[PDB]
């Protein structure tokens, strides 16, 4: 009855005086929405339907109408910032917050979906659906003595969108509704469903992007060790937000990033650093260069969790990008470490792979390795070791290299090159 | 990845 | 041995 209408006639069903009318164009104006193939959103929106549709939601005594029309306009509001605007200018958000209290589950969760996708446009969008007073009944969704009674599709739509209200920078969300979503969300992190636990690591994951008291907020609430947990899961869907929110983490303090180490983290890298998915070995090595930013004792757990050979390795053979997160991380390491550490990692065999990355056409790579044959270079000075070390960067072609750099286009490069030069070989 | 359609019930 | 955040 209601498979592939027109617009026309949408629209003359929507404006008959007749609620069962207009609750058959409503399904069919859901259904052509629902549509794979482009979905006529914008002819909806043009023929002005979004205020009729946001009139339904508040018809009570006639609950399909209201599902129906909570359908459409999600559907609506899934679509570019403009089609969404158009949903939040109908009205569509006190609307949409007044139905999560509906004695439907279906309507309630349609509500959760529109809300996520109206949050999820944006930090404007974000805090204007906070304002009006999402968070409260959100949160009452899921006060439940276990979350396992709850039905599988509706608590992941509601920890999906929990994730959206998350979710976005400048500005980052108010940190009383952080504080307020806060330990929901770290009974979602303990809850059995990988999407559930995919999109709870996201949110962590949004929140720990930022300043050092952002990620306070989330290491004070003791998640680091389900992180770690996570970390080692076999779903990539978790992993891949578990590193994330554990790369964030450590680009804090250095007691932020100890938090991290003691739970265990360090001992997920032989896999992390060797994961098949590029973006895993990538976001694990940024994360290793962020702890040998730390300190000395902190660079020591990364050389007893046997990870320096792990960081030979990704130097020696990865996607550029990694191998490039591998250089800050030994230019971290060589910067911050003892003379015993650095010449622990010359023993591992990082100097043929440094050198053999001065080949790249990039320059800021160029600088960083520089920069560590440079801190090597002293840590060899106070050995008085500098000519082994000279023999050996001759030995394996970086001499060669470290030559041409001194007739590079940029300046502290040639110079960096020419110090070397000029003062060791 | 910010927004989901619902394609059904 | 400098943070950089992503």
């Amino acid at each position: 009855g209601t498979v592939n209408w027109s617009v026309e006639d949408i629209v003359k069903g929507i404006n008959s005086n007749n609620l069962e009318s207009q609750l058959q164009a409503t399904q069919a104006a859901r259904k052509l929405l629902s549509r794979e193939k482009q979905p006529p959103i914008d002819n909806i929106i043009r023929a002005g339907l979004i205020p009729k549709f946001v009139s339904f939601l508040g018809k009570t005594d006639c609950s399909p109408i209201q599902f129906e029309s909570a359908w459409a306009l999600t559907n609506i509001a899934s679509g570019t910032s403009e089609q969404t605007k158009a949903v939040v200018d109908g009205g569509a958000i006190p609307a949409f917050i007044s139905l999560l209290a509906s004695p439907h589950a279906h309507i309630s969760e349609q509500a959760v979906w529109a809300l996520g996708n109206i949050a999820g446009d944006g930090s404007a969008f974000r805090d204007l659906v906070i304002k009006h007073g999402a968070i409260d009944p959100l949160l009452a969704l899921l006060a439940v003595p276990d979350l396992s009674t709850l039905a599988c599709g509706y608590l992941r739509n509601l920890t999906w969108t929990l994730s959206n209200l998350c979710r976005n920078k400048n500005p980052a969300p108010p940190l009383d509704a952080v504080e307020q979503i806060l330990p929901t969300l770290v009974r979602l992190l303990h809850h059995n469903d990988p999407e559930v636990l995919a999109d709870s690591c996201w949110a962590i994951s949004y929140l720990t992007d930022g300043p050092n008291e952002r990620i306070e907020m989330v290491v004070k609430k003791g998640v680091v060790p389900q992180l770690v947990k996570l970390l080692g899961a076999t779903e990539l869907p978790i992993v891949t937000p578990a590193l994330r929110a554990i790369g964030n983490i450590v680009t804090g303090t250095d007691e932020q990033t100890q938090k991290v180490i003691d739970a265990g983290a360090l001992a997920v890298f032989p896999s992390l650093l060797t994961n098949p998915k590029t973006n895993i070995q990538k976001e694990a090595t940024w994360t290793m260069s962020n702890i040998t930013a730390g300190r000395q004792d902190q660079i020591q757990q990364v050389v007893n969790h046997g990870l320096v050979p792990f960081l030979v390795g990704v130097l020696s053979k990865a996607d550029f990008k990694t191998q490039k997160e591998a250089a800050w991380a030994i230019t971290n390491y060589t910067s911050g470490g003892t003379v015993e550490q650095i010449v622990y990692l010359v023993h591992c065999g990082i100097i043929e792979p440094l050198m053999n990355l001065l080949s790249a056409k990039d320059t800021k790579i160029i600088q960083v390795i520089l920069d560590a044959i440079s801190n090597i270079f002293q840590a060899a000075e106070k050995l008085g070791e500098t000519e082994k070390l000279s023999i050996m960067i001759e030995e394996c072609g970086g001499l060669d290299k470290i030559e041409a750099l001194q007739r590079h286009e940029n300046e502290s490069v040639y110079k960096a090159s020419l110090n070397l030069i000029e003062k060791y070989f | 990845p910010e927004k989901k359609p619902k394609i059904d019930e």
